[PDB]
């Protein structure tokens, strides 16, 4: 799967997938949301190996709705990236690795602050008020290296994010069929059904 | 009595109880015969059945196209031991392309039934066979005891009242050793041998259980409408 | 074969005793008198060789043994059980602690691990509680002079002095009354003969006491020079002779 | 205590024999085989009028084919219903064909001896196997926890057994119809029964070739009561 | 074969009670009695050594309360070797956490899994279970303050106020009657030791025959300390409550 | 009580199996005897063999373990020969690991060792043999270190093992009063083994003929077993005298 | 290198009557450009009426025949000496070759 | 492994280990579990030889095993504890691989499943506990109420009691609930469960514990007053 | 006491009730025997003929280990059949590592510490069987008897089972009359003598005499049965010293 966005506003994180789906010559699909709910207040949007990235994503939001209905009790954000960059690190020295990239972008509801977490398949861990992986920062960061500011609105981010994904669509040779966007607020997670 | 707790553990007297017992489980079961000429070897066995509603109890079992056996007492310790039976047997095909004499097919089973004797937790077998084949060297018939004890007869029987066909057996023994080239005659000398342990009943037609290996037959069973010919 | 006890041969009775670790005690009671002392500059750990033959070379008989340069200990109860104690407590000290860290483990430590295998032995399947008890005497940069004794049930307690086994009674009291905080080494020596002689009652003397030190550093016991920082073994074991020198002075 | 794969003095596995006490205590189920089908009745017998009975179920289904029902420690028959199941499934698999009633029958008693010091004990139930194939047609089998099976024209397991065993031994005829195994099933339950048998504390099924293993529904059932009463008053 | 020698410490009796675990908290009954207070503003641990000798090395010594985390501590009844082998469990298990969510270790969570591992021992392998009953005083920013219990049967309940070992009954009743839900910690040790006081079975109660220790909000802003009192610091105490 | 039947403790603190083992050591009726020479270690042993259809040749329990080390066993010769073959492995593996020869006492510990776990361990019952090994050390000198079924060893200047050790004990005793040192004052092995037939013969007050014993001579790299005809050659000498 | 597979040669062909059906098969075994045998039958008679060739890799043809064989006794014995069709005996072929998915039978199988 | 069969039959055809399981629930504190029309109500007995207890942070008596499922026991605690722990795994797991969540039935088979596995394999006690599982398939608004007990035999009950003084309540509920007309409303549920605990608990105070749960995920713990102002309107009712 | 219940445990006189039960087993088996005579040895057995019904010559009881070695045995013979099986795993790894076969005094060793492996442990039962082998290697003749112990020895003459002290006594007159050695064929027809002598104690049933021979003159060192014409001969000898 090919590009992932995230940025962290004021009160909030914006997630940002590629819907294309590519079985090598095809476009199979144009519609594909590249994100699982890992919690209310949780959101985790990922990219890599066919397979491997639906398998890896469903994983971890099993064990953490595990753990919320163990504890009664909803995981920092932190708590859950810290999680999944354990798997991933455990992974990276297994018999097959999983080559999965994610970003998690959640609102902890205890700070109440928006945070976003860029995890690479070796665990590479980074939080970040703006990321990517693969080649979406290449063309991307030079924008949100411009424009982001710690205290915009959730609109203006949308507006940063309307400019980063042109930008793509004019450069990149690839056509990924446009992108889904999610936002994770103080309220939970919901979906902008128009970009 | 405090010495029948287990098969690792023997008597005073040098018994082993659990083996004895085990024993005991065969003269509950029904008769079965077995005897040879030099060219067939025939396993007649009465079958018994659970009320006049159930089936007759399957006594005969095929081990290989050469071999095979009749039961008495705990029949799925008889198919534990026929399917062990069924491998050896299919092993020395596989590899030697060599079709297994009856005389090892007893030391096998011999060394099987043993090791259930000399080690905790196991129990010994609760069953007794009569191991009939046609093989190298002509027709064999075997006794298997769950003790271990393998030994090969001329003829036997096993199970309850089995002494009255053992004594006829003993009695025919010069007359039915020489019924070579005769199948049928060899079959009605079985019949007429188990019948010395019946009482109350007699020999139906799905009473009765005859299988047959020689020279030029495969070990083969028969059941219901082709036993009539010898009741 | 296999082992097939895999359950517990120690468990509680109805009135809450652990009966194998009772009767694991009372065959410490029954052992050999041996005691350790603590002074300021040292600590002594002592005992009675009590020879079984006279044809029997009682040196080659080692009560009292080195754990690390710096540890020693010594028991009352069972011998055999006490041999290998201190085989598995040697190795720990490396394969725990030195193998990881590139020093010696601390006296508590060391302690802690005799303490572990002794309680294991009280829990696990298929085996009886060690018939030993023992006292660990040893040196440590940052705690400094210390003095352990280990039940067979896995505790140990820290001590200023103690004796175990046959007349343990007696010599407790009789430490009780000599013991302060400002006993130099040879003082502690001094005292730890005097309580022994009370629970001997054939021979006494540097043949039939063994008898060792937790100290100053021995360089000259360290076998090579040319290191500053690696200055020796704490750890010495008292010859025969000096045992005897101490004895006039009594 | 004494190994669990210990033989009696008279010969037989002490554990086993036990675990028949235990099937006695069970409630009752019937099987009658016909030339037209077979027959499986059970009684549920609720221990307490609060608990829903058609959440009792002790007639099960295997394959299309094959259906089952209990007496005994009826917890302790989920495990051998699951192995039957499997093994139904997975000769299909290997051989695209309908296993053999026996042979599913001879697969469920294999379980019963892997017992000793392989699981703790024998299992405490016993199973009236029912079903058809090609070759043997019609057929119905008792699987005992000794790990031997018998057919049965007819047979009755659980508390209510040698009486109602007595009763089938008068019955059965070799041209019953399955309408009138139905109505024998339902009599001989009504008879060993404790409290008084209808829809809700009895249920019947039966296997055909045709359509298959099926549960009767309680109206059907309700239905067959009322033709068995009006029946018996007829004479 | 060796089945005759095995007591089975695993099984019901016909009342449907676990022998093995009854007759371990028989043992513990005559442990040295343990205390736990808790207070809005922190939580006192307070136990009673074993009766001593005057040889006894006790400022180089620890019997009853352990360190377990930074934030989470206990006191120990029963027997000491059995305890130890589950501190160290707890203790790895607090580290498990923390180095997998980057969190420290929410005090039921760790008090959990060290009552089900008690619990295991009293289900499957045919072992004697631990002599241990353990409270557990600590500190998270879910819950705040909280003491708990857990005991050999490894069923495990939370407490304002709880005693184990000796004496519990006496210890009980006592505390039930002087404590009060708006308590301040200086309050709650000098309960502590007045309940002590009262209940235990020596002569007299003296600075050398006790451990203690306090989790206190009493640092610098939002965090949390840990006091395992010295020898020195518990004689002062029992001056300054006037106990001696 | 099944205190009795395994390893575990009885309430005044002793394994009775253990000591039940202690008794199956004399169930031979056999005595021994080791003594060190300046140079050597001799052990000698009773030999009896009742039936007259035995093989006298294949009745023995001396026992060489390698080149240097020597065996000799107290007790039935089913256990004697465990425990022999065990020895035999374990000096073969320690030559391999360690590049040198085991030692009689290191070897004598590590049997010891194997014992003690039978006197904590359930399932293994201790073996009913007391072994006597013997050497001539090449940093100890001559060497008697021996081992019993309650895992316990020792050094000795000389010792014996059986019914009568006692007798044999004090006589040696006595003995070593006398002369005042650790050993035989003697040259030769074959003095040290006259020597060690002539105080056995004291003490038991019993005479010997040629097939009657068995004798061990442990030297510097070799340790081996004296024949019929050596040892009537040993008699012959000590009646002369 | 050791290469665990070798090429015997070979050509098989069977036909469905309308009541019958034929396999045929030529006997002549080959390594490269030599003959080993004019007359190494190929094509087996199994038990059952149904007869059997899997060619190509001679050692591998000759391990699945024999197992089918072996297949074929084994029904007997396990299901009351029930006649195994044709369909039922596809099937389990199909479960013996796929058994060896990733180290294959290098045959071409016919019944 | 510990390998002893522990679970074992007797001569009479009993198996002493399980029915000596059944005694631990019978001494557990009573629980008790009543379906209304659109509800399922899970009351729960809290013996009250303990004040000074913190009710904050102690186990609660019910418990989500899904945010549409709860299971509620009478026996051993401890024991309890590892059959809610594999209970809420396998939901998790049910989800991951059917993409649907369990239902009630499919739920209490599985715990059962382990108590029976419990009662013969080598080397483990049966659980001393029996449970109560209630709640709402997914998308389905019929109530579902389940019990199981340590021989691993489960069962549907439109009422149903566990625990000490159990034949007590089960007495009251088989005289006052009318399956023709179930507790229409969640106040005439809670109310009868309520009732059926004053018939042994002994104060009204916070002996009782009550769990309301609702289809589609809509489960709530009430607190003491709430059920206090029940408790009061039932005697002042009574008194009569 | 308590303490015969259970193998491995020592009574408090020091011994292994267990054991010494087994040994009664032995006791209670058919009569054996091995004679040792001037470059090989014999053994002979005596085999119950329960019935007419046995196949005379076909419930062969004397085993072959490698090409080199017989066993014969008294008491439970499945437990006798399990030891010749170990015993010749013993005998192939030895072959497989030495290449040389395996020498007597060496096997008898193998039997030996395996038998008394069973005498270690209270999970396993000893050996209900004394044993009695034998052969020539390298460095001549030996013969061995098995007890269940685990206890062996080498012997000029040895036998075991009901009619073991009969045997005894007229194996030490030949002993003592040939002290300077018997020929191998002297020693096929002095054991068919001695098992028809021994028969005395097992009267009610008459018999079948088995006999087997390992001589470097005779058999090349190899062991093999004693079958038709001098069989006969050894039958014929004995019959005649009976009357």
């Amino acid at each position: 799967m090919d590009i992932i966005l995230g940025i962290r506003v004021q009160d909030s994180v914006i997630l940002a997938s590629s819907k294309a789906v590519t079985r090598g010559i095809s476009v199979l699909k144009d519609s594909d949301d590249k994100t699982r709910q890992l919690s209310p207040h949780t959101l985790m949007s990922f990219a890599g190996e066919a397979g491997d990235t639906v398998q890896f994503a469903e994983y971890i939001q099993a064990n953490i709705q595990l753990y919320s209905i163990r504890e009664d009790y909803e995981l920092s954000p932190q708590a859950v990236s810290s999680f999944v960059r354990q798997e991933l690190a455990k992974s990276i020295r297994s018999r097959r690795p999983y080559q999965v990239n994610v970003l998690i972008g959640g609102y902890d509801k205890k700070k109440n602050k928006p945070e976003l977490y860029q995890i690479d398949y070796l665990g590479t861990k980074v939080e970040l008020p703006y990321g990517a992986h693969g080649y979406s920062g290449f063309y991307t960061f030079s924008l949100l290296d411009h424009h982001y500011r710690p205290d915009m609105t959730t609109e203006e981010g949308l507006d940063l994010l309307k400019l980063c994904v042109q930008e793509l669509e004019k450069r990149m040779p690839m056509d990924f069929k446009g992108v889904i966007v999610k936002i994770v607020d103080k309220d939970g997670i919901r979906q902008v059904d128009d970009f | 009595n405090n010495y029948d707790g287990d098969t690792v553990t023997f008597s005073p007297t040098g018994r082993l109880f659990q083996v004895e017992y085990a024993l005991e489980a065969i003269k509950q079961g029904s008769v079965t015969v077995g005897l040879r000429s030099n060219t067939h070897a025939v396993l007649v066995a009465l079958k018994r059945n659970a009320d006049e509603l159930s089936s007759y109890q399957k006594k005969i079992i095929k081990c290989d196209e050469h071999m095979g056996l009749s039961l008495a007492g705990l029949a799925p310790d008889a198919r534990v031991l026929s399917n062990y039976l069924r491998q050896q047997c299919n092993y020395s095909s596989l590899v030697f392309n060599r079709k297994l004499a009856v005389e090892r097919a007893g030391h096998l089973l011999c060394d099987k039934a043993q090791k259930n004797t000399q080690s905790y937790g196991g129990r010994p077998y609760g069953v007794g066979l009569l191991i009939i084949g046609y093989d190298k060297s002509g027709a064999h018939l075997l006794e298997f005891q769950p003790s271990g004890n393998v030994t090969e007869l001329y003829g036997t029987a096993i199970g309850a009242r089995s002494q009255g066909a053992k004594t006829y057996l003993e009695r025919t023994l010069d007359t039915f050793i020489k019924i070579d080239g005769n199948p049928d005659e060899l079959i009605k000398a079985g019949v007429e041998a188990i019948s010395q342990s019946l009482r109350d009943e007699s020999l139906t037609v799905d009473n009765l259980s005859i299988a047959i290996v020689g020279k030029d037959t495969p070990f083969t069973i028969y059941d219901g409408e082709a036993v009539a010919k010898y009741i | 074969m296999t082992d097939r006890y895999s359950f517990s041969l120690t468990t509680f009775s109805p009135s809450g005793k652990l009966g194998q670790i009772d009767y694991a005690l009372t065959a410490v009671k029954q052992g050999v008198t041996s005691l350790g002392i603590k002074a300021t500059n040292g600590v002594v750990i002592a005992t009675e060789k009590k020879s079984s033959s006279p044809l029997a070379m009682s040196e080659t008989l080692s009560k009292v043994s080195l754990l690390t340069p710096d540890i020693g200990a010594v028991y009352s109860g069972m011998g055999p059980d006490y041999r290998v104690l201190v085989d598995k407590s040697r190795k720990v000290a490396h394969t725990s602690y030195k193998r990881i860290y590139g020093e010696y483990p601390p006296t508590k430590l060391l302690v802690s691990e005799v303490a572990k295998i002794m309680q294991e032995a009280t829990q696990s399947g298929g085996v009886r509680p060690f018939g030993v008890s023992l006292l660990i005497a040893g040196h440590d940069e940052f705690n400094g002079f210390s003095l352990y004794q280990v039940d067979p049930s896995g505790s140990y307690f820290p001590w200023k002095a103690t004796a175990i086994g046959k007349g343990s009674v007696a010599a407790k009291t009789f430490l009780e009354k000599r013991w302060n905080d400002e006993l130099e080494l040879e003082d502690a020596i001094h005292i730890a003969l005097l309580t022994l002689k009370e629970s001997v009652e054939g021979e006494f003397n540097g043949d039939t006491i063994e008898l060792a030190i937790i100290g100053d550093e021995n360089p000259d016991l360290l076998g090579y020079t040319g290191i500053p920082t690696d200055k020796g073994p704490r750890f010495r074991k008292l010859t025969s002779q000096e045992i005897n020198d101490r004895l006039e002075a009594l | 205590d004494r190994g669990v794969s210990t033989f009696s003095p008279e010969g037989r596995l002490f554990q086993v024999e036990y675990s028949l006490e235990a099937i006695k205590l069970g409630s009752t189920a019937i099987g009658i085989a016909t030339k037209e089908g077979v027959v499986l009745g059970v009684e549920k017998r609720a221990t307490s009028p609060l608990l829903e009975s058609d959440s009792i179920e002790k007639i099960v289904e295997i394959d299309r084919h094959i259906g089952c029902a209990m007496s005994g420690l009826t917890a302790d028959a989920r495990s051998m219903i699951e192995h039957a199941r499997t093994a139904a499934v997975t000769h299909n698999l290997y051989y695209d064909e309908d296993i053999n009633v026996e042979s599913l029958t001879q697969s469920v008693c294999d379980l019963a001896l892997r017992f000793g010091e392989l699981m703790s004990r024998p299992f405490g139930v016993a199973l009236l196997i029912a079903g058809h194939d090609a070759d043997d047609g019609y057929q119905l089998f008792h699987a005992e926890p000794s790990g031997t099976f018998y057919r049965y024209n007819a047979k009755a397991i659980g508390s209510g057994s040698e009486g109602a065993q007595a009763e089938l031994l008068n019955e059965w005829h070799s041209s019953l119809t399955l309408k009138e195994a139905e109505l024998l099933v339902l009599k001989i339950l009504k008879q060993v029964m404790e409290e008084k048998l209808d829809e809700n504390n009895a249920q019947l099924s039966c296997i055909t070739k045709q359509d298959g293993f099926k549960i009767y529904d309680n109206e059907k059932t309700a239905e067959l009561i009322k033709e068995l009463k009006e029946k018996e008053a007829a004479e | 074969g060796s089945r005759r020698y095995d007591s089975r410490t695993t099984i019901f009796s016909p009342e449907g009670r676990l022998y093995q675990v009854e007759y371990a908290l028989e043992s513990i009954s005559h442990a040295g009695t343990a205390i736990g207070i808790m207070a809005s503003d922190g939580i006192v641990l307070a136990a009673e050594r074993k009766v001593t000798s005057t040889l006894l090395e006790q400022d180089t010594s620890t019997e009853k309360l352990y360190k377990l985390n930074d934030k989470i501590a206990v006191a120990v009844a029963g027997l000491t070797a059995d305890a130890e082998i589950l501190i160290n469990t707890a203790r790895i298990h607090a580290q498990n956490y923390l180095k997998t969510y980057n969190e420290d270790i929410p005090v039921e969570i760790l008090v959990r899994r060290l009552s089900d591992i008690k619990q295991g021992y009293t289900q499957h392998g045919g072992l004697r279970p631990f002599g241990v009953s353990f409270i557990y005083a600590g500190y998270d920013d879910r819950y705040g303050y909280q003491l708990y219990t857990s005991n050999p049967s490894g069923n495990y309940t939370g407490w304002k106020a709880i005693s184990v070992g000796a004496n519990t009954s006496a210890a009980q009743t006592l505390l039930q009657m002087d404590y009060k839900d708006d308590m301040k910690v200086d309050d709650a040790i000098e309960l502590a030791l007045k309940t002590l006081s009262k209940t235990t079975d020596s002569s007299a109660l003296t600075y050398d025959r006790l451990e203690f220790a306090t989790i206190r909000k009493g640092a610098n802003d939002g965090e949390v300390y840990q006091k395992i009192f010295k020898p020195q610091e518990i004689k002062d105490i029992l001056v300054k409550t006037g106990i001696t | 009580g099944y205190d009795r039947h395994i390893t575990i403790f009885s309430p005044e603190g002793r394994l009775y199996q253990v000591e039940y083992a202690f008794k199956a050591t004399n169930q031979t009726n056999i005595n021994s005897l080791a003594v060190r020479g300046k140079d050597c270690t001799v052990v000698i042993s009773q030999k009896k063999v009742p039936d007259k259809l035995l093989d006298p040749t294949t009745v023995s329990y001396i026992f060489c373990i390698s080149r240097t080390i020597g065996m000799v066993v107290n007790g039935p010769i089913p256990d004697a020969r465990n425990a022999a073959l065990r020895a035999k492995a374990e000096a073969a593996e320690f030559r391999y690991k360690y590049g040198y020869d085991m030692p009689c006492d290191v070897l004598a510990k590590r049997m010891a060792n194997l014992s003690q776990i039978y006197t904590q361990r359930a399932y293994m019952r201790p073996l009913g043999v007391i072994l006597t090994f013997v050497s001539v050390d090449e940093e100890l000198g001559p060497s008697i270190y021996k081992t019993d079924p309650a895992g316990y060893y020792v050094g000795y200047k000389a010792t014996a093992t059986g019914p009568k050790q006692q007798e044999i004990t004090t006589n040696l005793e006595n003995h070593f009063k006398k002369s005042k040192i650790d050993h035989i004052n003697e040259e030769s092995w074959e003095k040290v083994v006259e020597f060690a037939i002539t105080h056995m013969i004291d003490a038991l007050g019993t005479e010997f003929s040629k097939n009657d014993l068995e004798v061990g001579v442990a030297t510097k790299d070799k340790f081996f077993t004296l024949s019929a005809e050596n040892i009537e050659e040993r008699l012959v000498a000590i009646a002369e005298q | 290198q050791f290469n665990p597979y070798g090429d015997n040669g070979g050509t098989i062909l069977g036909i469905a009557g309308e009541d019958f059906a034929v396999l045929a098969g030529d006997t002549r075994n080959i390594t490269d450009y030599s003959i080993n045998s004019r007359y190494e039958p190929k094509v087996f008679d199994c038990g059952d009426n149904i007869v059997m060739s899997a060619n190509g890799f001679a050692a591998d043809g000759d391990a699945l025949v024999k197992r089918f064989k072996n297949s074929v006794k084994w029904y007997h014995f396990d299901h009351n000496d029930k006649k195994l069709s044709i369909n039922s005996a596809a099937r389990n072929i199909q479960h013996l070759l796929y058994g060896k998915r990733f180290f294959p039978y290098y045959v071409h199988t016919i019944i | 492994g510990y390998d002893r069969a522990l679970s074992i039959f007797s001569p009479d055809g009993h198996i002493f280990q399980v029915e000596y399981a059944l005694e631990a629930v019978k001494r557990g504190t009573c629980a008790v579990g009543v379906k209304g029309k659109n509800c399922v109500v899970l009351g729960c007995e809290r013996r009250s030889t303990l004040k000074l207890q913190d009710t904050r942070i102690t186990p609660s008596k019910v418990s989500k095993i899904d945010s549409h499922v709860v299971l509620s026991f009478s026996g051993l605690n401890a024991d309890s504890r590892i059959l809610i722990e594999k209970a809420r795994v396998e939901a998790q797991s049910h989800r991951l691989t059917l993409e649907d969540p369990v239902t009630v039935e499919y739920l209490t088979r599985y715990v059962a499943g382990v108590q029976q596995r419990y009662t013969q394999s080598g080397g483990v006690r049966p659980f001393g506990v029996s449970t109560l599982i209630a709640g709402f398939d997914p998308r389905d608004d019929e109530p579902k109420l389940y019990q199981t007990e340590p021989s691993g035999i489960y069962s549907s009950w439109s009422a149903q009691t566990i625990g000490r003084n159990s034949k007590t309540v089960r007495e009251f509920l088989e005289k006052n609930y009318d399956r023709k007309e179930p507790p229409a409303t969640v106040e005439e549920c809670v109310k009868l469960t309520v009732r059926s605990l004053l018939e042994v608990v002994q104060t009204g105070a916070k002996n009782i514990e009550i769990t309301v749960v609702k289809p589609d995920s809509d489960i709530v713990a009430l607190s003491s007053e709430e059920i206090n102002q029940y408790v009061t309107q039932i005697e002042q009712e009574k008194q009569e | 006491t308590g303490y015969d219940l259970s193998n491995s445990v020592f009574s408090p006189d020091g011994r292994n009730f267990q054991v010494e039960y087994a040994v009664k087993a032995v006791e209670n088996g058919t009569t054996s025997i091995g004679i040792k005579c001037n470059d090989g040895v014999v053994f002979a057995v005596e085999k119950l003929i329960t019935s007419k019904l046995l196949v005379p010559q076909k419930n062969v009881k004397i085993q072959v280990v490698d090409r080199h070695i017989g066993c014969v045995y008294s008491g439970l013979i499945p437990d006798g059949r399990h030891l010749v099986n170990r015993g010749r795993e013993e005998a192939a790894s030895f072959k497989k590592l030495y290449k040389t076969p395996i020498p007597i005094p060496a096997f008898a060793d193998r039997l030996g510490q395996y038998v008394q492996a069973h005498t270690l442990y209270n999970s396993v039962r000893p050996f209900g069987v004394s044993t009695i082998f034998g052969g020539v290697d390298k460095n001549g003749a030996h013969l061995y008897m098995l007890e269940p112990s685990g206890s062996y020895w080498g012997y000029k003459g040895a036998a075991t089972g009901k009619g073991r002290q009969s045997a005894k006594a007229e194996l030490e007159k030949l002993v003592d009359h040939h002290p300077e050695g018997l020929s191998a064929r002297e020693a096929v027809k002095q054991a068919a003598k001695i098992i028809y002598l021994a028969h005395e104690d097992n009267k009610e049933k008459d018999f079948e005499l088995e006999i087997s021979w390992c001589s470097l003159s005779e058999t090349n060192g190899l062991h093999k049965f004693v079958k038709g014409d001098l069989l006969q001969e050894a039958i014929d000898f004995a019959q005649k010293e009976i009357n």
